[PDB]
């Protein structure tokens, strides 16, 4: 099971980052 | 002679519903129509505007109708609703300066003594600001000619009263607006003057070039007049001028790194507060 | 004629150019700063006219082909340096 | 792959030891050229195996979209003479295929076998398996509408109450809790009645053993009542019946409307058009309801650009797309643009890539109707292959928008990218 | 050859665990 | 004979008009006719506005000879678009936004000509920078009450997008009448226009100001941000044991430091950064 071990690490790394770019564009956002 | 004039936002958003009006063949539909304000002092307001009919040929550039009757008319029907305003000039929504505007001036003069003129760009796919506005002077020269109408530029700037500010204010809820963040918008501005500058020098340079090339007669005035421009642009490699803009740079620096050091400890002051009323809390929850 | 890089002309290639003598100069940029042509400043102790403003004149087709160079020339860096602040910076400026 | 092949060939369990790898290599994925590339290599392994499963060749089969393979193995099928394994990729092909793969696969496989290709392509007694099951094994309860006959109102509790009442009766063909009271079914001033008589072809879906006659009570020319909207709704009804069935009653809408009236019958007769033909991009239909889009009228801009949306179901051509996307700028409506949002939407469906440009052509227009039918767009484009352009995109372009309008119906086209792995998306 | 495939995945994990931890922050913020 | 989902378009002269005409006759009601046109059965659209001379009172404001209002829709004819008269507007400033006993009088006037007529209330009092407050109500009959006023067959003009107010909700609203929902129709020549009416052109972009004046404001700063840092190191220093949450409430009276230090950290930024950017800017720029 360790190929999928790796692809789910690799799925949440890269979908990890749309959230911090969107956080970052709504924090951005709200202050106006 | 005039200073300047400024617009309110009532004008320049009813002139391009009149493009809307009969702009529908959209080819050289040159829309004039009727200034009102009130020249208060030197510097001079404007705040309504009305409608003239007007029908010109593409060559032919001596035919065309300037309504007396519909001017006198609605003159005296604006008078009837607002007995403040008096008419000042005209707008037409060509993008350029025409060779028979002129004549309307003359026409209309009667009317108003000092019969300003405002070109509003119906269409600015050029960045910058619409509504320039011109005014009729003698420009006496000594090639020959005795005297010409040939108009100079007064400054223009929109204005705003404390009622349509609401309404330009509230309509613009379509466009995001970074003016209340700094350091951004300035940035903004410096580049939009980079890229006007950019434009004029473009405008310039393909006229010059232009009458260079064969093309055109050679202006006997201008080539001189833009003579005095390239006797300024001082020497950046100047010993002086450089010693003193280090020492101006390091007095602003000083500033910057007071400011730096000012945040620093602010923000190490929250962060502190935050890990000690976190932790003694959930030393308490626990 | 020099374009000016050195506008401080010498006396003595004005008393060489004019054909005049060595202190009859002054008095003559004197009488061009008593007319406006000239706008200029007189230092005597190097002996040496600095030069700020000089009225216009009439140009042909090579100056202004030369001109046109120069305005070229200042077109291009306005673009080179609009660059130079527009890539360094994108979301600040958004 | 290179020695890809010779590994998943070296001696293991031909059992899901060696079959799990198609599911974990079509589950996680990259992109499309390397996808057909590693399940070139799996009809291989399943075929010339000494024991070549027959079921389970489908699934590789349509995202390989090939009509010369699945030819090529029911050519090799039908001379073998085992009709116990010989029908079931032809109800699977049905059961997952598109209708545009089976159209395009019928005439490869008919140039015994008759009423197998009748079973591939009608699939009426497949429909009538579904019917029986719904019929016989059937337990709709009608207290919980008696309760709810207690909500008195001129507003939806006494007039959109039906299409609650139809959905608990979707499909099962008994009408009898409606029928029980005629009183009930007049309280609407003519937009009810729209959905009175629509909710008709929801309870017979599949019913082509009633016909026409079974709604003879209610037709335009049978018994012509004083209010029209009867008649509107009796052709929305036998639309809705043959949900992707378009036969005979494709071909009575298409000459049903080509003498047509007021767009009131006009709009269910479009609507019918549309539903009883998505996906076969059948051009007699796209023209009689182009001069439909053409009628300028705010009543029918709903009634033709599902419609026109709905035949050319992403067949991406470019007649359709530049012919609506530029009708939707000058026409100074709301219901034009409002249906033709999801109807220029709907030309799009799953194209990844290929629906690029037209979305950075249109999320970037002024018109708030084509902002949300850019993010509708975006939602049908990348549908069910959930990837972070897509989605990025989709949460950054109205998260933050200055209008409301699309806002609403901005991270609704979040559900579309991501139902494939549910699992993470009420995190987010 | 194997342990490779399982430090590749510890090395991610890390950078999994640490944007993750990098993200509540943002929320909070988001929150407030 | 159904009243469907409606809607209202206005156009951007007709309501910065509408303001500019309600807040020149601020404490009392002004008039004024709207020129529009029914685009379709389901929605109403007003592409101009107009006012006429009138004559008001202390509770009431009337109309003066009609011949200006028959002249000036003839002669609008001439010149350009030839509407109709859809609809009229008044003023209510400092009220409750609603129809009153004689507001609704001449709306049965009004409805008598046409059916789809409008009557439409602004306020420039209430109005504020980010948002006008306005509404648009049509005259239903007080005669049928037990039957529907409109279907609804769909849900655009109801709890969605807006709530009825209270005072509307006294005064009349959804009885003898009701509210239609405004939204707003903006063409590109006006699009393309309206969002760039505050800029300047190239000499305010690339302008130092002075150094003379930036050096002595920033000396003024530094030297007030002396004195607030001095009071600010004894109001960290304090900081009495006792909880913010009445710390909070004896910083209600004259107490600053903490917080007027990043107000001056940016004024102090924003205002090096940009002129530093600037001199470099102009002085190779030009050459």
């Amino acid at each position: 099971d360790l190929y999928s071990r790796y692809k789910k690490l690799q799925q949440e790394l890269e979908f990890l980052e749309v959230q911090e770019e969107y956080i970052k564009d709504e924090q951005k956002n709200l202050k106006k | 002679a005039v200073q300047k004039v400024v617009v309110h936002p009532l004008v320049l958003l009813s002139v391009v519903d009149h493009f809307n009006r009969i702009g529908k063949v959209g080819n050289q539909k040159r829309v004039v129509g009727v200034l009102l304000g009130s020249w208060q002092k030197k510097v001079l307001d404007v705040s309504n505007s009305f409608a003239v009919p007007f029908d010109e040929d593409d060559k032919d550039d001596s035919v065309w109708f300037l309504d007396h009757d519909y001017l006198e008319n609605m003159y005296g029907m604006f008078k009837k609703v607002n007995a403040r305003e008096r008419i000042v000039g005209w707008y037409h929504t060509g993008p350029k300066l025409h060779k028979n505007d002129i004549a309307i001036n003359e026409l209309m003069k009667r009317y108003c003594p000092n019969s300003v003129l405002v070109i509003i760009d119906v269409k600015p796919k050029d960045l910058g600001l619409p509504t320039e506005a011109y005014i009729s002077v003698e420009e006496v020269h000594d090639d020959g000619t005795p005297t010409s109408k040939t108009f100079e530029h007064v400054t223009s700037e929109i204005g705003a009263e404390e009622a349509e500010e609401v309404g330009v204010e509230h309509l613009l809820r379509d466009i995001k607006d970074t003016t209340v963040g700094t350091l951004s918008q300035r940035i903004t501005n410096q580049v939009h003057g980079l890229k006007g500058l950019n434009s004029k020098l473009l405008d310039i340079r393909s006229y010059l070039e232009k009458v260079a090339t064969g093309k055109l007669p050679i202006n006997h005035q201008i080539i001189y007049q833009l003579q005095d421009v390239f006797n300024l642009l001082p020497d950046v490699s100047l010993q002086e001028f450089v010693k003193a803009f280090y020492l101006k740079t390091n007095d602003q620096m000083v500033v910057v790194y007071l400011a730096s050091l000012i945040r620093s400890v602010v923000a190490l002051h929250n962060l502190i507060n935050n890990k000690i009323a976190n932790r003694d809390a959930e030393k308490k929850e626990g | 004629t020099r374009p000016a890089n050195h506008r401080q002309l010498t006396f003595e290639e004005i008393a060489k150019s004019a054909k005049i003598t060595v202190n009859e100069v002054e008095l003559l940029v004197m009488k061009a700063l008593s007319v406006g042509l000239v706008k200029g400043s007189i230092d005597e102790v190097d002996k040496r006219v600095h030069m700020t403003w000089v009225q216009p004149r009439v140009l042909d087709l090579q100056q202004i082909k030369g001109m046109k160079d120069r305005l070229e020339f200042w077109c291009t860096d306005v673009k080179s340096m609009e660059m130079l602040v527009e890539h360094q910076a994108h979301d600040i400026l958004t | 792959l290179d020695v890809f092949e010779k590994t998943i060939l070296e001696s293991n369990d031909v059992p899901g030891m060696l079959a799990y790898s198609l599911k974990l290599c079509m589950s996680l994925m990259q992109n499309k050229q390397f996808r057909n590339k590693v399940l070139r290599v799996l009809v291989k392994i399943y075929m010339n195996l000494e024991k070549p499963d027959f079921i389970n060749v489908c699934q590789c089969l349509i995202f390989l979209d090939d009509p010369q393979a699945v030819s090529d193995i029911l050519e090799k099928l039908v001379k073998e003479d085992n009709l116990l394994m010989a029908y079931q990729i032809c109800f699977d092909l049905y059961e997952s295929a598109s209708q545009q793969f089976l159209s395009s696969v019928i005439q490869n496989l008919r140039t015994d076998q008759t009423l197998k290709m009748i079973k591939i392509l009608s699939g009426e007694m497949a429909i009538e398996l579904h019917l029986q099951f719904l019929i016989r094994n059937n337990n709709t309860d009608l207290m919980i509408l008696k309760n709810t006959k207690d909500a008195v109102r001129n507003s939806v509790c006494h007039t959109a109450t039906v299409i609650a009442n139809s959905f608990m009766h979707c499909g099962t063909t008994s009408d009898q809790f409606l029928r029980d009271n005629l009183e009930w079914l007049a309280r609407a001033t003519n937009w009810a009645k729209f959905t009175a008589t629509a909710s008709l072809g929801v309870i017979h879906k599949g019913h082509e053993k009633e016909a026409l006659q079974l709604m003879a009570t209610y037709l335009p020319k049978d018994t012509s009542p004083g209010s029209a909207y009867q008649e509107g709704g009796g052709l929305y009804a036998l639309g809705l019946i043959h949900a992707n069935h378009g036969g005979d009653i494709i071909d009575y809408l298409l000459n049903q409307l080509k003498n047509a009236s007021n767009d009131i019958v006009r709009h269910g007769g479009s609507l019918g058009l549309g539903l009883a033909a998505m996906g076969t991009a059948r051009q007699d239909v796209y023209d009689l309801l182009k001069t439909n889009l053409y009628q300028d009228d705010a009543v029918t801009g709903e009634a033709a650009g599902l419609a026109l949306g709905l035949v050319m179901l992403g067949s991406k051509n470019a007649q359709a797309i530049e012919d609506m996307v530029g009708y939707a700028q000058e026409t100074q409506h709301e219901k034009i643009l409002r249906g033709l949002a999801v109807g220029i939407a709907l030309v799009m469906y799953g194209r990844m890539e290929e629906a690029d440009a037209l979305i950075e052509s249109l999320c970037r227009d002024k018109d708030p109707i084509l902002r949300r039918s850019g993010m509708y767009t975006v939602a049908m484009a990348y549908c069910g292959s959930g990837n972070n352009k897509a989605i990025r995109r989709l949460l950054h372009v109205a998260v933050s928008d200055v209008n409301d309008d699309v806002r609403r119906a901005a991270v609704e086209s979040l559900g579309f990218i991501l139902f494939r792995t549910p699992e993470q998306c009420p995190s987010v | 050859l194997r342990q490779y495939y399982l430090s590749k995945i510890e090395e991610l994990q890390l950078i999994v665990n640490d944007k993750s931890q990098n993200l509540r922050r943002l929320q909070a913020q988001r929150n407030e | 004979a159904v009243d469907t989902a409606e809607q209202v378009y206005i156009s951007s002269l007709a309501l910065l008009k509408m303001l500019k005409h309600g807040r020149a006759g601020v404490p009392m009601e002004v008039m004024g006719l709207m020129l529009g046109e029914f685009v379709d059965d389901y929605t109403v659209r007003v592409i101009d506005v107009f006012a006429m001379p009138q004559s008001g009172t202390g509770v009431s404001v009337e109309a003066v000879d009609p011949v200006f209002q028959a002249k000036m829709l003839d002669m609008l004819k001439q010149t350009g678009r030839p509407e109709m008269v859809v609809g009229w507007y008044h003023s209510h400033p400092g009220f409750g936004c609603w129809l009153s006993g004689v507001d609704i009088n001449t709306q049965q006037s009004f409805e008598a000509l046409s059916e789809r007529a409008v009557a439409v209330v602004v306020d420039p009092i209430q109005s504020v920078k980010g948002k006008v407050v306005i509404d648009a109500f049509r005259l239903i009959n007080a005669n049928m009450m037990v039957l529907g006023h409109e279907p609804r067959q769909t849900t655009s003009n109801l709890g969605h997008l807006n709530k009825p107010s209270i005072q509307a909700l006294i005064h009349g609203l959804n009885r003898h009448y009701y509210s239609i929902t405004i939204n707003y129709r903006k063409n590109e020549l006006e699009q393309k226009m309206l969002l760039n009416l505050h800029k300047k052109s190239w000499m305010e972009g690339l302008t130092l100001q002075d150094y003379s004046e930036h050096c002595k404001h920033n000396e003024s700063v530094v030297k007030e941000m002396l004195e607030l840092a001095k009071n600010y190191n004894k109001a960290v220093e304090e900081e009495d044991k006792m909880t913010p949450e009445q710390l909070a409430i004896k910083n209600v009276g004259k107490q600053d430091p903490k917080r007027h230090l990043e107000e001056h950290v940016d004024v102090l930024m924003t205002s090096n950064i940009v002129q530093c950017l600037a001199a470099m800017l102009d002085t190779v720029v030009f050459k």
